[PDB]
């Protein structure tokens, strides 16, 4: 069976600013087979009302994935995405930097 | 310009849990308009595009009825995929398949779409001509063999010539501006200093539409191709996307480096830099 | 709208 290893990242929908209401989103794509398991974390806990897109694919047949939830960013609060799929051989969780 | 409507179909199966999970989704160009999903409540087709919602509810009980049906022979196909490849029956797998047509500014067909993969992997494809088909293998020749006698590439033809073409004007006509106007990129160049001697510039693509774009840094106009740090291009999750570039500088030389952005939605390719 | 079912494979 092909298996495809997810590429990964997480950003917000606008520029961060502390204080001020914006969308995370952790974004999963060029993976195969379907099944994974994204959390969207805050501090290191699981954030609870997550949402996210419908299954999609590419021309290679690859899917693809947004997460996403509403938040407002501060100067404190870290946040990140984790990802567990077969290709990995742990969950692999990438931080949130506003700066990317 | 140029247009394209696709329909990309997943289902997985799940041998003791029950029947596949079946999901489809449609597409405008870049924007997402339908889904269906088997494990919904009520399973139907909902909007996922505010253009769409304007039409009636025979269209929705119409669609809803097609995507029910292709669950039930998408299920068919995995169970005789898994005797074709002498596969176990416990396992789970999945069948993709994605159709769909291209057309001009004229709204003519220029390229009809009907192709499927079987665990990731290419299946069988109708061909160009839109009247034969190409298959992978020798379990595939068996599925090209059942089509043929069939004569599903004449059912595929009538579709792609005919609804696909139909529907995706009106969708354009419905759509309009959204779907007919590209919306250029907001831009921007930050700069983060790494150490004394070396600074990151980071240009920055946000809120464009559609996807397509490209993001080059230059120093006195000569391509920085090996030394550009490039992110995929991304959605921000209201139906616009996002892709940065940097490059790694010597501090104090910024002003030597621009970044150059192509997109369909700006008058003219723009220059930006660190200000 | 979508394409009417295919026969299955
Ligand atoms: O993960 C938090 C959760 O773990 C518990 C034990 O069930 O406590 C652990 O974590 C606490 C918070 O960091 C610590 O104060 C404590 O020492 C540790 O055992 C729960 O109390 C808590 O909700």
């Amino acid at each position: 069976m092909i298996q495809r290893t997810p590429k990964i990242q997480v950003y917000s929908r606008h520029p961060a600013e502390n204080g001020k209401s914006n969308f995370l989103n952790c974004y999963v794509s060029g993976f195969h087979p379907s099944d994974i398991e994204v959390d969207l974390l805050k501090n290191g806990e699981r954030i609870e009302k997550v949402e996210h897109s419908d299954l999609s694919f590419s021309k290679d047949w690859s899917f693809y994935l947004l997460y996403y939830t509403e938040f407002t960013p501060t100067e404190k609060d870290e946040y990140a995405c984790r990802v567990n799929h077969v290709t990995l051989s742990q969950p692999k969780i990438v931080k949130w930097d506003r700066d990317m | 310009g140029s247009h394209s409507m696709r329909y990309f179909y997943t289902s997985v199966s799940r041998p003791g849990r029950g029947e596949p999970r079946f999901i489809s989704v449609g597409y405008v160009d870049d924007t997402q308009f339908v889904r269906f999903d088997s494990d919904a409540a009520s399973p139907r087709e909902e909007p996922r595009a505010p253009w769409i919602e304007q039409e009636g509810p025979e269209y929705w009980d119409r669609n809803t009825q097609i995507y029910k049906a292709q669950a039930q022979t998408d299920r068919e196909s995995l169970r005789n995929l898994r005797g074709y490849y002498n596969q176990s029956e416990a396992g789970s797998h999945t069948l993709q398949s994605m159709y769909g047509c291209d057309v001009g500014p004229d709204g003519r067909l220029l390229r009809g779409h009907d192709q499927y993969a079987y665990d990731g992997k290419d299946y069988i494809a109708l061909n160009e001509d839109l009247r034969s088909w190409t298959a992978a293998d020798t379990a595939a020749q068996i599925t090209q063999r059942k089509w043929e006698a069939a004569r599903e590439a004449e059912q595929r033809r009538a579709y792609l010539e005919g609804e696909c073409v139909e529907w995706l004007r009106r969708y354009l006509e419905n759509g309009k501006d959204k779907l007919e106007r590209a919306d250029p990129p907001k831009t921007h160049v930050t700069h983060h200093p790494i150490s004394d001697h070396e600074a990151t510039l980071r240009c920055w693509a946000l809120g464009f539409y559609p996807a397509e774009i490209t993001l080059t840094w230059q120093r006195d106009g000569e391509d920085q191709t090996q030394d550009t740090e490039l992110v995929e291009t991304r959605p921000a999750g209201d139906r616009t996307f996002q892709k940065w570039a940097a490059v790694v500088v010597p501090s104090g030389e910024e002003q030597r480096y621009t970044c150059h952005v192509q997109h369909e939605g700006l008058p003219k390719p723009l220059t930006l830099r660190w200000e | 709208e979508p394409r009417s079912p295919s026969h299955s494979m």
